[PDB]
């Protein structure tokens, strides 16, 4: 198993 | 001139500080908020470091800078495709699982390289900065754009100039997602992006530890735009070196792949500090080099990224619910649902791809419609803590009748849900089989579309399960 599994573009919240 | 710019600036963090406006007003709001920042897009020169001719002829430094930092640069090139843009073409024959693409750390561009760059002083003074690390990546990204020298220019240089996003979309583009979840999200993204701008030009005009920064001459609306889309394209979370924590970073030669359907062959090597993609199926020489993004909905994708996914496998919609406060057993409901980990009121997503509802909303829905006798069955008891255990199986249902009264429920939820939408299924179709739109315009459609029928679908799943289980009551 991929102990550090990486997502391209993955969602972050932007409303500082 | 730049007073001017100040003053709207002023006027655009004021509207953008404003608490959220009521139901109904948003779209208005929206409009306002797209005046002001195309004025402010219109006294300006786009973006502020522009590179003369194509992206293509930069392709090659890109890959000349990675081969020469550790980078795998053997098996794949840079190619227009039509469907999908500039992507990795496989030119030898590559097998699946094989590790073909690896990233050592010093290329990547993070929020730590942000805060020992030139953005350094500004980020360890700036609170916004301090707690937005996808912001503070933007900023990074616009510094080193700006920097002539930069450590990260030939990777900048082959970076997009543009994007689809919604922050992108003429305004009747946006007026397509009408009545959807999703355009409420698209409203949220240009707020926060305006109010951003508005806020990050003041500091840039004020602050003594940006003067040196390449920023304080010209900042524009469209390189916030910018830097913000890029980011929000292509930022990954990743370990520290230590594996203790998390951060942002920028993947230069593997973020140039595009999606399909499957598992994340993605992931960090601690030891050789890099990232490392294995490929997700065989690729024969001449075919296009594909990952998987991640299991993200359509509107992620389309107000993220900036692609609608025809064929989304893990496409979803969000729903509300709750248990009333009314209902005389709301307490014994609350009880059962808190023994099996799910809150008594949340947000739900429903899919296309079978199952529609998961585990946790088919034990919500379970508990929702069960008796007073079936609550205490559930509560008190021997076996109480496996039924409850058993509550989001489908093989184990509590009865035959609560399986037609939830499976009633959910199917007039989403009919009414279907029926709070401005155009139906079949306009849509309609609209997008016999009109020629632009490829944005597509995307709403398609969008609005696919939660309609993620809808519909639950609609039919809905009644045929409660006929199915209205069927065995009456055997
Ligand atoms: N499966 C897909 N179908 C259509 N467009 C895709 C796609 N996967 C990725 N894209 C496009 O590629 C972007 C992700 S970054 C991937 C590289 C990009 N093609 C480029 O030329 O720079 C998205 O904004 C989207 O526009």
């Amino acid at each position: 198993t991929l102990k550090y599994p990486i997502e391209a573009g993955i969602v972050t919240n932007w409303d500082d | 001139s730049p007073k001017e710019i100040l003053n709207l600036t002023s006027e655009l963090l004021q509207k953008c500080s404003s608490p959220a406006p009521g139901p109904g007003k948003e779209w208005e709001e929206y409009v306002q908020i797209r005046t002001l920042v195309e004025k402010i897009r219109k006294k300006q020169k786009g973006l502020s470091v522009t590179f003369d001719g194509k992206r293509e002829d930069y392709f090659p430094d890109l890959m000349k800078w990675a081969s020469e930092n550790g980078a795998s640069v053997e098996g794949f090139e840079m190619v227009n495709f039509k469907e999908e843009g500039f992507g990795l073409r496989a030119t030898r024959d590559i097998k699946a699982e094989e590790l073909f693409l690896w990233v050592p750390r010093k290329l990547l561009m993070t929020v730590e390289s942000a805060k020992n760059s030139v953005l350094g002083p500004l980020y360890s003074q700036d609170r916004i900065l301090q707690a937005m690390g996808n912001i503070a990546l933007a900023f990074h990204l616009l510094c080193e754009r700006a920097s002539p020298n930069s450590f990260w220019q030939p990777y900048i240089q082959t970076l997009p100039s543009e994007y689809d996003t919604p922050l992108y979309f003429e305004e009747d583009e946006v007026r397509y997602l009408q009545s959807t979840q999703a355009i409420h999200d698209v409203f949220s993204q240009y707020k926060n992006t305006a109010r951003q701008y508005a806020y990050f030009y003041k500091v840039i005009q004020t602050h003594p530890h940006a003067n040196k920064l390449p920023l304080k001459d010209s900042f524009t609306y469209e390189d916030y735009r910018w830097a913000v889309s890029s980011v929000m394209t292509r930022q990954n979370q990743i370990p520290t070196e230590d594996g203790s924590r998390v951060t942002l970073a920028l993947i230069p030669l593997w973020d140039m792949c595009n999606h399909t359907n499957g598992l994340i062959t993605t992931g960090y090597n601690l030891e050789d500090d890099r990232c490392e993609c294995v490929a997700l199926q065989d690729f024969r020489a001449g075919e296009q080099i594909y990952i998987f993004y991640g299991t993200r909905s359509n509107a992620e994708f389309v107000i993220h990224s900036g692609f609608f996914f025809d064929n989304n496998s893990h496409d979803r919609v969000k729903i509300k619910l709750g248990v009333s406060k009314s209902d005389r057993l709301y307490a014994m409901k609350a009880e059962v649902l808190a023994r099996a980990g799910i809150p008594t009121s949340s947000v739900f997503a429903l899919h296309f791809t079978e199952p529609p509802i998961s585990a946790q909303l088919l034990a919500f829905l379970r508990v929702f419609c069960m008796t007073e006798e079936e609550l205490k069955e559930h509560l008190l008891g021997d076996s109480a803590i496996d039924r409850i255990f058993t509550l989001g199986n489908s093989e184990f249902p509590v009865s035959w009748d609560n399986e037609v009264k939830l499976w009633t429920f959910l199917e007039d939820r989403a009919s009414l849900l279907l029926k709070t939408y401005k155009t139906t299924i079949e306009e849509d179709k309609s609209v997008l089989k016999n009109h020629d739109l632009s490829v944005r315009a597509k995307m709403a459609i398609k969008l609005r579309l696919g939660e309609k029928e993620i809808l519909e679908k639950a609609v039919k799943s809905a009644a045929v399960n409660r006929e199915y289980y209205r069927q065995q009551m009456e055997e």
